[PDB]
């Protein structure tokens, strides 16, 4: 798999999973703050 | 002094309160063969009668009474009275506000 | 998204765009099922003001049909409570739950519609289920916008608008439009009647036009109309290009006007904490709490015959033009 | 400074919730002055920072221009 | 990691570096302003 | 079956295949969360 990066630019897979690392964590962080359960600034009981 | 009500006045008639539970409206559709005016949340019995006592449906009358072996379609369980109110408003909010 | 096939009915003529389409699958078709009415208990006998203890609005009723209307109230509001939903157990002689006062309210209320808003319901009349479906609460009750004394030098001031709100139908419209209307009497007239301005005697601002918008917005999707049904839209002030829709409507709106102002409010005292809304009132009824999206509340099924007890007296001071409309005789000193 | 003003103001509208801001980003306004001030000037949360906003922009697309 | 920047341009790294988190400081302080037992302006009780 | 990177260019086929299933993965997630049955943060009965 090392054959991966003679084909694929380093530094646009990097761009790219960072892109999608940034918006994924981001729209994960952001749906947990949408549910009562898991918002942990809300400070809300289970 | 507590005389028992008629069978056959109309406040009677109107609701089908018969002294016995056979001759009832078996075949009226709020009717289970368990109910009986002993069995109604609406019958508080008599203090000195023994067989007989009050109907809330007849106003709690004194001269009134039904017999505990009666029945009528107004019967409701007196399993019911154990929770009062919605089911959702805390006790101490229920009675008044 | 939705699709094809569409009902749709002509509400002006042809050609004018005033047509209603709906999905019809989009309807409950339980929500709106009529309860069957009970059998005919006799009417023979001594009143129920002669045999009961604590009673003051069924006075003129026989003992069967007295029970006969306990019963039906029962599955109406509480049918998996039971007479002790409203009733302090076995003595139903007691007005000690406050259920029990507000159903009490709750029955001069509906005799008093059905007796004196043919205007607005014609013979269809109401009866407690065609508010409750069942419930202990109407599904489709309206709080008061809350009122937060804006900082005046700070920053985000909504004039109870530019928030979607389910109250103006996800619009970003005044969200107060039920207090204005539905409980107070604000004038709903936007359009001036004239050709030519007269800025000094007819001057709607844009933001109360825009709330007696957001009471259209509501009252179309309350009873599953569009504007068209009510409104020829190029000419919305001409009630003579209107449908006779547009009529009842208005009644529709004094009536809740009646039902909010002089019947529910009163009751706002002796609520208990958890049922009030944010500001501390009482659940009211919008043009939803009895049509639930639909033209004929329950299908237009005319329930109120079948009951006696729910019909009062025609009060002869009765107006429908007193709510706000040249004089306010019919309302209560409060409104909102 | 326009849309610093119009912006801030939307996102105190909605308590200042950037997720709030989102689902509400079509529905937010800075909202014009209530009827009763005429053409004088109101308070900031009366609809002054709308008049300063509408001040301010005015002045950008006339520079623009 | 200094192999990081014969991959990634460093210049513009570290601009949308600095970009990026301006908005993700930006928008957690005006998310704890949000909540209520976070916003140290409006000093709710904890 | 290596003969199918023959027929199609395999690199725009690994970039098209992470953004399409990529999509379809939060086509997927997403639908649940809107389940009653199977939206995991709310936690519904079952
Ligand atoms: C998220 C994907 C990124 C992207 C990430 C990568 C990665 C990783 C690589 C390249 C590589 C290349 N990219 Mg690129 N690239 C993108 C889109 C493009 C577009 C275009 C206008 O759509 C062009 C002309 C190029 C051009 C190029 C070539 C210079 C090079 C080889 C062609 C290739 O593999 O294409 C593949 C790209 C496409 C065929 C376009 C895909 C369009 C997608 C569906 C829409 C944008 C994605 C968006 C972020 C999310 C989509 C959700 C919805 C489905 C829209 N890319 C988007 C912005 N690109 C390769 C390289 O470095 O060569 C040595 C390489 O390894
Ligand atoms: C009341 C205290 C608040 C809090 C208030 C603040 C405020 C205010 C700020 C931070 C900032 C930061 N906080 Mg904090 N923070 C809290 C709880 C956390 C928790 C946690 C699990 O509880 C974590 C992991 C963090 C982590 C962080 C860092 C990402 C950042 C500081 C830079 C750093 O040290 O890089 C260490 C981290 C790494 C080296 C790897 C991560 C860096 C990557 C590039 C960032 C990706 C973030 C990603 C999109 C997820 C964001 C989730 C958010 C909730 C939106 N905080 C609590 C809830 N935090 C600052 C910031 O946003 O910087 C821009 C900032 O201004
Ligand atoms: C609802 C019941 C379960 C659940 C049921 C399932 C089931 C069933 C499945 C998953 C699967 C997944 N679940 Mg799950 N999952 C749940 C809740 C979550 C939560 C959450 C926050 O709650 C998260 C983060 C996840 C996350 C995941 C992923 C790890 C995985 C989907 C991979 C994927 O997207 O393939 C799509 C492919 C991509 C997204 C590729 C894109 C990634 C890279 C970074 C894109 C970069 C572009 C790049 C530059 C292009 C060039 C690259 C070249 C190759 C070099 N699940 C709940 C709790 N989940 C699936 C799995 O296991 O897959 C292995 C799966 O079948
Ligand atoms: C592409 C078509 C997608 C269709 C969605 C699949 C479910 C169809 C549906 O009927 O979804 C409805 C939502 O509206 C919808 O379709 C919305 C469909 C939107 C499709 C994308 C349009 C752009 C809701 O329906 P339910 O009664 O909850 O169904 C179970
Ligand atoms: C041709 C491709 C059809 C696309 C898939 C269709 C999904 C199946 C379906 O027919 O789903 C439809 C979604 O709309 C739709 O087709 C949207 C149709 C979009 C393509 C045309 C259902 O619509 P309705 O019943 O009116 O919704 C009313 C409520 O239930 C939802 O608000
Ligand atoms: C085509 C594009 C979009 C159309 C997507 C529609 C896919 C089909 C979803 C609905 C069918 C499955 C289903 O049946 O989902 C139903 C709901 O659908 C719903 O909300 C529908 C909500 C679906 C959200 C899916 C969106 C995914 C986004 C795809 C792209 C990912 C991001 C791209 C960037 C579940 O109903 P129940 O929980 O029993 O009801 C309880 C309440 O929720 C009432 O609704
Ligand atoms: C918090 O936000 C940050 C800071 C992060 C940045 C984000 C900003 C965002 C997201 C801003 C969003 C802005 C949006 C979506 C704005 C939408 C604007 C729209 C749709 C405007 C549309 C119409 C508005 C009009 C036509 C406004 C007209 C106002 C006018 C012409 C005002 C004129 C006022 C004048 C000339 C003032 C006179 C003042 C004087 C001096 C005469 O008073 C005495
Ligand atoms: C619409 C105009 C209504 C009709 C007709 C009837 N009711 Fe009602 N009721 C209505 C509202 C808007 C509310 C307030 C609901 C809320 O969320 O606060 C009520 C409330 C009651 C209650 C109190 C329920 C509770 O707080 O738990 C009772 C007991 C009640 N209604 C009974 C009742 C009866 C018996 C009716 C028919 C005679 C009746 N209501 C009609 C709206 C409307
Ligand atoms: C019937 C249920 C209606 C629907 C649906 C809509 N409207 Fe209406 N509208 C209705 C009435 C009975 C009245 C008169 C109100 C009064 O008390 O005088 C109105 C009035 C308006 C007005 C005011 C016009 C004027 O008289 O100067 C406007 C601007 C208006 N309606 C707009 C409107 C829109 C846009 C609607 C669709 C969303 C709509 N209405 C629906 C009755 C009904
Ligand atoms: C319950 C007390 C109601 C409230 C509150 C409102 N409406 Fe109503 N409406 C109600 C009934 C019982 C009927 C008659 C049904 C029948 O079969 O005749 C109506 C009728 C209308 C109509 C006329 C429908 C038609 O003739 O096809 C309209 C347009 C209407 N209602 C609208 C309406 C609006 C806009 C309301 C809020 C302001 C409203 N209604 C309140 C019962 C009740
Ligand atoms: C709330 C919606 C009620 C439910 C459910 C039931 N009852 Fe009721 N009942 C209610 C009120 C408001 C009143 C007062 C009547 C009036 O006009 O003022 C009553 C009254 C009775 C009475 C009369 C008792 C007396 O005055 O001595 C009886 C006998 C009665 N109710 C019986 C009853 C039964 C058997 C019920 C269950 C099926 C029941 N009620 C439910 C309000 C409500
Ligand atoms: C940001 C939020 C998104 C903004 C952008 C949205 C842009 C798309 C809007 C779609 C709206 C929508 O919900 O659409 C849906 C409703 C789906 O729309 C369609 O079905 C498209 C038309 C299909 C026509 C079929 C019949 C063809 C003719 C037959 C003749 C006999
Ligand atoms: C851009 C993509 C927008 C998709 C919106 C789908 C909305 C589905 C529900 C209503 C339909 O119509
Ligand atoms: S209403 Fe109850 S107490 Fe009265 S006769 Fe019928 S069953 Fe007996």
């Amino acid at each position: 798999m090392w054959r991966l990066w003679k084909l694929y630019d380093p530094r646009r897979v990097l761009i790219g999973i960072f892109s999608w690392l940034a918006v994924l964590a981001l729209v994960i962080h952001f749906i947990l703050l949408s549910t009562d359960r898991f918002n942990w600034v809300g400070g809300a009981a289970v | 002094t507590w005389e028992i009500i008629s069978e056959d006045a109309p406040e009677a008639k109107g609701i089908g309160y018969v002294h016995n539970q056979a001759d009832a409206d078996m075949d009226h559709p709020r009717f289970e063969s368990h109910q009986f005016c002993a069995n109604c949340l609406l019958y508080v019995p008599h203090e000195e009668d023994g067989d007989h006592g009050y109907c809330a449906a007849f106003g709690m009358d004194e001269k009134r009474l039904v017999n505990a072996n009666g029945w009528c379609w107004a019967w409701e369980d007196a399993g019911d009275a154990a929770e009062v109110g919605p089911r959702d408003v805390p006790a101490d909010q229920l009675r008044r506000g | 998204c939705e699709r094809p096939p569409v009902d749709t009915e002509q509400k002006g003529y042809r050609g004018t765009g005033m047509e209603e389409v709906n999905n019809p699958r989009l309807r409950d078709d339980d929500l709106h099922l009529a309860p069957e009415a009970a059998d005919p208990v006799s009417a023979e006998g001594p009143r129920a003001g002669e045999i009961y203890q604590n009673v003051e609005v069924l006075d003129d009723l026989s003992v069967a049909e007295f029970t006969r209307l306990m019963q039906s109230m029962t599955d109406w509001v509480s049918p998996d409570e039971g007479c002790t939903y409203c009733h302090d157990g076995n003595d139903f002689a007691s007005e000690e739950l406050y259920t029990y006062q507000v159903s009490r309210q709750m029955i001069e209320m509906n005799r008093y519609v059905n007796a004196n808003w043919d205007s607005h319901m014609d013979d269809t009349g109401v009866t407690c289920y065609t508010c409750h479906r069942g419930e202990n609460l109407p599904e489709e009750s309206w709080f008061a916008e809350p009122t937060p004394d804006v900082n005046m030098a700070g920053l985000g001031n909504t004039m109870m608008q530019n928030l979607a709100s389910e109250k103006t139908e996800y619009t970003s419209l005044p969200r107060n439009a039920f207090e204005r209307y539905l409980l107070g009497h604000d004038d709903l007239r936007v359009e001036g009647d004239t050709i030519l301005p007269h800025l000094d005697e007819w001057d709607v601002s844009l933001q109360d036009t825009e709330a007696s918008y957001s009471l259209m917005m509501h009252m179309s999707a309350a009873t599953g109309s569009n504007c068209t049904t009510c409104h020829n839209t190029g000419r919305l002030g001409q009630w003579d290009e209107s449908p006779e829709e547009r009529e009842i409507s208005w009644h529709g709106i004094r009536m809740t006007r009646d039902i909010n102002a002089n019947w529910i409010e009163p009751l706002e005292a002796g609520q208990p904490e958890v049922r009030l809304g944010p500001t501390g009132d009482i659940a009211k009824v919008q043009c939803a709490t009895c049509h639930y999206g639909e033209q004929l509340p329950l299908d237009g099924a005319k329930m109120v015959d079948d009951y006696p007890g729910l019909m009062g007296e025609e009060d002869a001071d009765f107006d429908f033009l007193q709510f706000g409309d040249l004089g306010t005789d019919g309302l209560r000193d409060r409104n909102a | 400074v326009s849309i610093v003003i119009i912006g801030m103001n939307m996102l105190a509208s909605v308590d200042w919730s950037p997720l709030e801001f989102i689902r509400q980003f079509f529905w937010v306004a800075l909202e014009p002055p209530p009827p009763e001030y005429g053409l004088s000037l109101p308070p900031l949360n009366d609809g002054g920072w709308w008049l300063i906003a509408g001040f301010t922009l005015t002045l950008s697309v006339l520079l623009w221009f | 990691m200094w192999r990081m920047w014969k991959i990634l341009d460093y210049r513009r790294t570290v601009v949308l570096a600095h970009v990026g988190m301006a908005v993700l400081a930006l928008l957690i302080h005006f998310i704890l302003l949000s909540t209520e037992n976070f916003n140290w302006l409006q000093g709710n009780p904890y």
